[PDB]
DNA sequence: GGTTGGTGTGGTTGG
């Protein structure tokens, strides 16, 4: 059995939870543009 | 991982870290997928070449940490492999070809501030941002340059590592080694004309390659660093078990069993 | 001393 935590997976306590950015995260979301 | 930086505490809160019982030994990385469910590369269990045959009693899984080597108290997790299931057509011989295994542990791991999940890909998300060009994450307490050579600097770091790495278009990936490249592997890191550098190394091998979805802002896991020629070269690029391409075999182990 | 280092006795954490 997959056990708990998938419905909640991927969302970090310390960051996207305080709706905080890592340092350099945006430079992922950067090179996804076209 | 060549080139990277000192993770803040918290970034990577699916890191896990395959430790070796006796001697005490920091063996590879790995990433936490549930309250029990862990994923590593399977070449960090079972390696015949090097004469390498792991068993659930051999190992450890740490949870949680950020520095390499200090026991963080009251934060990390130490937690006993109930089983260890490899990839059954894992192709140890010839390159490494579906280089994965999951590891079951004894007891349910609680999260925390520093123990959370990663999601696993579904054909959208892989869909969407497996492209050439489109920049994963990899993290590690690995090799800082090639060990094996004379080398300036410390050979490992003294907390968690990061580096972001660009996926590189499959031709290229072909081009780059004479190993036979598969589907069910990628490869990431910067050409040459680029002038960015990084890449994972030994001792890293487990750890995750982990995007962003920009659709619903959750880190996925879409590789495990796998193997790559020397860390960081011109020319060479770091290799990953394409983790959605063996998306079917995960659930079939992980769905199994109720209990 | 402690399933481990030191600016310690909190801290990314007890005693
Ligand atoms: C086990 C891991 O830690 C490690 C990851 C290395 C990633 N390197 C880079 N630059 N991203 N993997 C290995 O060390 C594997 C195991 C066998 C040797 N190996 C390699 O990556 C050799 N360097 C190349 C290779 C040999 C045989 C078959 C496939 C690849
Ligand atoms: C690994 O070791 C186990 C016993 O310890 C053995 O049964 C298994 O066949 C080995 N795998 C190899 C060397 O292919
Ligand atoms: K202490
Ligand atoms: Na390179």
């Amino acid at each position: 059995t997959f056990g708990s935590g998938e419905a909640d997976c991927g969302l970090r306590p310390l960051f996207e939870k305080k709706s905080l950015e890592d340092k350099t995260e945006r430079e992922l979301l950067e090179s996804y543009i076209d | 991982i060549v080139e990277g930086s000192d993770a803040e505490i918290g970034m990577s809160p699916w890191q896990v870290m395959l430790f070796r019982k006796s001697p005490q030994e920091l063996l590879c990385g790995a990433s936490l997928i549930s309250d029990r469910w862990v994923l590593t590369a399977a070449h960090c269990l079972l390696y015949p070449p090097w004469d390498k045959n792991f068993t659930e009693n051999d190992l450890l899984v740490r949870i949680g940490k950020h520095s390499r080597t200090r026991y963080e108290r009251n934060i990390e997790k130490i937690s006993m492999l109930e089983k260890i299931y490899i990839h059954p057509r894992y192709n140890w011989r010839e390159n490494l070809d579906r280089d994965i295994a999951l590891m079951k542990l004894k007891k349910p791991v609680a999260f925390s501030d520093y123990i959370h999940p990663v999601c696993l890909p579904d054909r959208e998300t892989a869909a969407s941002l497996l492209q050439a060009g489109y920049k994963g994450r990899v993290t590690g307490w690995g090799n800082l340059k090639e060990t094996w050579t004379a080398n300036v600097g410390k050979g490992q770091p003294s907390v968690l590592q990061v580096v972001n790495l660009p996926i590189v278009e499959r031709p290229v990936c072909k081009d780059s080694t004479r190993i036979r490249i598969t589907d069910n592997m990628f490869c990431a890191g910067y050409k040459p004309d680029e002038g960015k550098r990084g890449d994972a190394c030994e001792g890293d091998s487990g750890g995750p390659f982990v995007m962003k979805s920009p659709f619903n802002n959750r880190w996925y896991q879409m590789g495990i660093v796998s193997w790559g020629e020397g860390c960081d070269r011109d020319g060479k690029y770091g290799f990953y078990t394409h983790v959605f391409r063996l998306k079917k075999w995960i659930q079939k182990v992980i769905d199994q069993f109720g209990e």
